RNA sequence: CUAAGGCUAAAUACCGGCACGAGACCGAUAGUCAACAAGUACCGUAAGGGAAAGUUGAAAAGAACUUUGAAGAGAGAGUUCAAGAGGGCGUGAAACCGUUAAGAGGUAAACGGGUGGGGUCCGCGCAGUCCGCCCGGUUCAACCCGGCGGCGGGUCCGGCCGUGUCGGCGGGUCCCCCGACCGGCGACCGGCCGCCGCCGGGCGCAUUUCCACCGCGGCGGUGCGCCGCGACCGGCUCCGGGAC
RNA sequence: GACGUCGGCUACCCACCCGACCCGUCUUGAAACACGGACCAAGGAGUCUAACACGUGCGCGAGUCGGGGGCUCGCACGAAAGCCGCCGUGGCGCAAUGAAGGUGAAGGCCGGCGCGCUCGCCGGCCGAGGUGGGAUCCCGAGGCCUCUCCAGUCCGCCGAGGGCGCACCACCGGCCCGUCUCGCCCGCCGCGCCGGGGAGGUGGAGCACGAGCGCACGUGUUAGGACCCGAAAGAUGGUGAACU
RNA sequence: GGUAUAGGGGCGAAAGACUAAUCGAACCAUCUAGUAGCUGGUUCCCUCCGAAGUUUCCCUCAGGAUAGCUGGCGCUCUCGC
RNA sequence: GGUAAGAAGCCCGGCUCGCUGGCGUGAGCCGGGCGUGGAAUGGAGUGCCUAGUGGGCCACUUUUGGUAAGCAGAACUGGCG
RNA sequence: GGGAGCCCGCCCCCGGAGCCCCGCGGACGCUACGCCGCGACGAGUAGGAGGGCCGCUGCGGUGAGCCUUGAAGCCUAGGGC
């Protein structure tokens, strides 16, 4: 006879990756041991990000990684990205880097190796710095997907700039009553 | 896979997951897009604004080939040419300024988006934007019009 | 087989654009990694005195 | 009935489409038949090219492309006259000839 | 571009017709209506409507013959591995019925929880005191010799192998040489050492290993069934005292 | 206690005490004098295609793709599988905004030339802005010590405090297109009812160093027969005056 | 007995009477698995969470849309370290 | 029934303003100094896919129509559903 | 490392110190989708989700699988989970 609301007693956070691939599970075991032994929170963050789904770890662009490493203070530090590193074609000068990532695109890998940089996997990063010392943790833009453009306040509402679900943009598919001031109203 | 589908977990449930106060009738709300103005106006005005009503001028025999004009930004311009072309640039103590044919790469108009590296280049394209031309002139190139 | 699939530093030369997939982790043997001096140098003493 | 921001779509399935559904289970057999017919024709014309008559250089209308060069229907009469080839003899020699093509440039 | 004239195969379609191949398809209330004398029997004046219906047995070897009965039906006998397969006959369930055995029966029957009584067999036993280790009361380990095999190791010992850099430019990406450092990485070998195992020789009996017993001596889970008692703890309902 | 004695929680029958109204459904309300219901066996109802939206898994990644076709085989396995200057004609995305003519995403600092005129023109430099909150990473005074006093490089834990600050949120600015207002100058093959530029508001599904493409799976919404069964009706073409 | 009139037609001393046991629109086949906001039914187990008959609009009142109530998927952080 | 019970707060110093003004305002920019801001309990925030429901009823208290109703219709809270 | 203390020297290695911690190697516990230890909670229609070493059918692999010394199927007052 106790009044406790069991509505949110079960936490929905992930515990193991849903992927059935074996290399990711081996990395999960390694970082589980590292997080439960070492006092560093870097291992815990890396394990949590490894648990995340594909959409929750967007790819990181080479230009974004370059601009994040160019910040003063993180000189000679290894970049740790749980997603994938993708080449950026609109950048010419690429300094040498120390990048740790699950995957790297072929073009980005060629660019980094030609620039004189070094690319490491997560097991190599664990062997080098078990507690993640001298590491810069980076991630891609979470809201970069076009899916989030359709989220938020619904269209046809004042002060809303949400992209509606339209079969094909055009003159006679929208921008009519509800959007034109000359036809009914607008928001 | 019906094995993984939901219908296997609904075996034994009387309503089959569709309520018992109001049964899963055939078409209660109307078929398709019925009632765009009546009894679905709230949804049609809060999720598809501008659905009803005409706007603009009619064009009977429209051809996409006449208005076909792909665009490329100065953000990605040297990607159209080989990397060794840019390697043989800002060098040789001559001011080579190689020629990049946009039409050959597959674009007609060159737009001014992005930063252009400090390297002269001859850009040949059907159409140019004012800002793109200004960027090219500031870099030290020349815009060339082609038909 | 090498001319069909190629190595990691050479194209297939029989498939127009194909290379072998990259490994997500190289040192697959985690048993060797866990008991390495580098990792064990930065580990706390495990607690197995369950109460 | 619409439900919480779904795309407004109009499927074109109001006719008796199930009666006019066209399956493609005969695609591999059709490909095999075409391959056999092509091989039979090639064996029929033993020294003649498998592809067939020569096709001229042709540019494209519709300025969308405006640059691509493709094979033409046949060689023009003025082109044959300049090359010194009779139009009827060209058909027997294996030169595609069409009498509708113009020559502006 | 040249209408009011005309011809022409090819790539195209084919739930009808002839002959074939195939199946992640159904297996006789399923699959075509039709697996069988199926558009058959049958119904309606007619346009039309339209079923049900597979399985004895390897082989009919389909029960000769005697006997009761008019016969249908039996009782013997016989074939078959099997008629406990006997011509709508493989397997033969449920509803329902007849008979045998047991139990019970005035609040319709039936159901849940808790026991008790009687049967069905099941597992014991002609005591079941279940064992498994250590200790007490026929040959070899111990120790050497020879052979074989295996593991680990460094002077990286010598040669291969192999990653990063430097070098001969020697033949943007791809190949060889010696020299050096580093990671010498389970990527391999030849000698060396240490250890282990096996075989063959010595080692003849205070060692060695078997088989059995008298010790319930030490340890561990257990007792065939019915039980009883003791001490400690935890949670409770109480009782008798003394003192502020 | 051991040849008619043991154990069988469960299941066979019976007896006792307590409880106990027949299932499904509509309903605020069912045991209902509400509806379906004798019993049993077999069949039986959320499927498939297409278009979407979201989430998840995989591959590639500012790219992605196999649709169609072709090259290998006589098809057992195969109508599979491999490959393509077809590797991309073409779809999606990489650019949006206007009805359209059309336009179309970057700035800042420093020196100079015009009157620095919040304006224009010449060179160099930095090159996606700023504030607040920001997981993590860096420096880190100092402390904790060590069998005695001092000196003391090392392996450490804590570490006040000080910073670079991922992703993300709030805001301030900046840029692109349409539109309104005030205004001053630029260019010429054609000096015009030419074209371009500024500042200040506003509208956009926009830019502000990217995240998409293909396949598979799950849920939801639809068009289709559309979870299964059910009408009173409508249309087309044929057959009936053997009854009346 | 023969014959003529056949279905929005025939015929009717008129009853909406007869038209093959059916007539205020005969019978057979097809469209057709016509539509239903209305009945009825909707098939194995366990575990966890767990509602509403309320807002506004609709020729809306036995129904839908929209908010509300609900479930699932997560994600960003703080810490009896 | 709204508020306030502090770091998103106070105290200084200096810049910008095409707004407003005699000097002044007012707002925005930068640099520096000051921390438990009443009691008690809780770990919080955020984004999408989203079934069913949109016939209710009863009870303490207030109350509308009705003579009254196991009548019809409202307000808070709690129940059955 | 130097100076020394309530005459000098050792103050040693687990192939063995023998253990309530041994940092030299480490389960009976390690199907790490596994095992182990603490707390709190357990109602439920419509509805959602998760786990089924629950069940039926056919296909690709796999049990040197079962089987005329007896398969599927059916019956059972037997032993069971």
């Amino acid at each position: 006879g106790v009044d406790i609301r069991h509505n949110k007693d079960r936490k929905v956070r992930r515990k193991e990756p849903k992927s059935q691939d074996i290399y990711l599970r081996l990395l999960v075991k390694l970082y589980r041991f590292l997080a439960r032994r070492t006092n560093s929170t870097f291992n815990q963050v890396v394990l949590k990000r490894l648990f995340m789904s594909r959409t929750n770890r967007p790819p990181l662009s080479l230009s974004r990684m370059i601009r994040k490493m160019k910040l003063p203070g993180r000189e000679g530090k290894t970049a740790v990205v749980v997603g994938t590193i993708t080449d950026d074609v609109r950048v010419q000068e690429v300094p040498k880097l120390k990048v740790c990532a699950l995957r790297v695109s072929s073009r980005a890998r060629s660019r980094i190796l030609k620039a004189g940089g070094k690319i490491l996997t997560f097991d190599q990063l664990a062997l080098d710095s078990p507690k993640g010392c001298g590491t810069v943790l980076l991630s891609g833009p979470r809201k970069g997907r076009e899916v989030y453009r359709h989220f938020g306040k619904a269209p046809g509402t004042p002060h809303s700039h949400t992209k509606p679900y339209v079969r094909s943009k055009g003159r006679k598919f929208e921008r009519a009553r509800g959007r034109r001031a000359s036809r009914g109203y607008k928001n | 896979p019906s094995r993984l589908r939901k219908t296997r977990k609904l075996r034994g449930h009387v309503s089959h997951g569709h309520g018992r106060i109001g049964k899963h009738r055939k078409h209660p709300g109307g078929r398709g897009n019925a009632g765009g103005m009546h009894h679905h106006r709230i949804n049609f005005d809060k999720y598809h604004p501008g659905y009803f009503g005409k706007v603009g001028m009619r064009h009977y025999h429209l051809k996409r080939n006449q208005s076909f004009c792909p665009t490329v930004n100065l953000d990605k311009l040297w990607t159209l040419v080989s990397e060794q072309t840019r390697v043989n640039a800002a060098k040789n103590k001559t001011g080579a300024a190689p020629i990049i044919d946009v039409v050959r790469s597959g674009y007609y108009k060159v737009l001014g988006k992005g930063k252009l590296p400090k390297q002269p280049v001859i850009v040949k394209a059907k159409f140019f934007s004012r800002r793109a031309e200004e960027k090219i002139k500031g870099v030290g190139g020349a815009c060339v019009l082609v038909a | 087989l090498d001319d069909l699939y190629g190595t990691w530093r050479k194209a297939a030369s029989l498939k127009s654009n194909y290379n072998l997939p990259m490994h997500k982790m190289l040192n697959t043997d985690l048993s060797r990694i866990l008991k390495s001096p580098e990792i064990q140098r930065a580990l706390r003493a495990p607690r197995k005195k369950i109460h | 009935a619409p439900s919480r921001n779904g795309m407004i779509l109009k499927p074109h399935f109001h006719k008796d489409w199930q009666r006019r559904v066209a399956t493609w289970f005969n695609q591999p057999a059709r490909k095999i038949r075409r391959r056999k017919a092509r091989q039979a024709r090639a064996r029929r014309i033993a020294p003649r090219p498998a592809s067939g008559p020569l096709r001229p250089i042709v540019r494209c209308p519709t300025v969308r492309y405006h640059t691509k060069v493709r094979a033409g229907r046949g060689f023009s009469l003025e082109e044959l006259r300049v090359a010194g080839i009779h139009k009827k003899v060209a058909r027997t020699i294996g030169i595609s000839v069409d009498p509708r093509r113009r020559n502006k440039s």
